[PDB]
């Protein structure tokens, strides 16, 4: 909590409710697209070898 | 006196000007909320952009999500 507290997140962007607002906001739009690709990175690193991608086909 | 009564009838013969002044104010006050709700119409209309422009927008930083289909053909 002293921790915390020394980041003064309360005092720029969470005591005022507009920026509460913002940073609600911006906070979504960013960590939504981080989780989003570290779930396609698991998905590649889990399935290697099964996928479209991984296996090319060869023609006749 | 005379003088007295016509300062005091004058004290209020600017009343537009302080209406404006409360205009001022309270368009102040309000006007920053344009901010989230901005960030919220561009999140939802990003995806309809084309696809140079939304590299664009973001500097480079976003690119079409790699989910292993869809690749070259030799
Ligand atoms: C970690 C420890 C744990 C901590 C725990 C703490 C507790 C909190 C949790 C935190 C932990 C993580 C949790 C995960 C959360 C995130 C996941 C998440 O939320 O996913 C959700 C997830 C959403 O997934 P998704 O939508 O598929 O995600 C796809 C992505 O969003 C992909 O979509 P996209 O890519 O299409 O997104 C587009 C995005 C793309 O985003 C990006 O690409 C941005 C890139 C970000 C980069 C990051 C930067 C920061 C990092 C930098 C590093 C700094 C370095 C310094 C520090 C280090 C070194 C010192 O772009 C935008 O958004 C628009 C751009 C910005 C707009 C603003 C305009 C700016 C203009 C720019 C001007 C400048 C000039 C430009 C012009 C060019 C010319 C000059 O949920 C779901 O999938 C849905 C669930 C289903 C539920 C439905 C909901 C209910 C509905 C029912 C309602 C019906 C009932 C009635 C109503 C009921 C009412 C009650
Ligand atoms: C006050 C605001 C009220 C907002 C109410 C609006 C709610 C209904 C929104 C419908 C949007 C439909 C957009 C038409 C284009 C086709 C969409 C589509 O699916 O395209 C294919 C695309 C995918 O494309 P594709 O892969 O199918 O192929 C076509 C490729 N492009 C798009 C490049 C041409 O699908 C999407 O991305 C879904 C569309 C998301 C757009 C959502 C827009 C929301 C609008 C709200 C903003 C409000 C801001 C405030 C404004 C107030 C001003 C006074």
């Amino acid at each position: 909590f002293k921790l915390l507290n020394a980041t003064k997140l309360y005092e720029y962007c969470l005591k005022d409710n507009r920026r509460y607002c913002m940073f609600v906001m911006g906070v979504g739009l960013v960590s939504s697209w981080m989780w989003s690709e570290w779930w396609n990175s698991v998905w590649r690193r889990i399935n290697k070898g099964k996928l479209y991608n991984d296996v090319p086909y060869v023609y006749p | 006196s005379r003088a007295v009564y016509a300062k005091l009838w004058a004290s209020t013969a600017q009343y537009t000007q302080r209406r404006h002044y409360a205009w001022y104010q309270i368009w102040s006050r309000v006007i920053p909320w344009s901010v989230p709700w901005g960030i919220f119409a561009m999140w939802m209309v990003f995806p309809a952009m084309p696809v140079e422009y939304r590299q664009a927008l973001t500097f480079g930083i976003w690119q079409k999500p790699n989910i292993g289909t869809h690749g070259p053909d030799p």
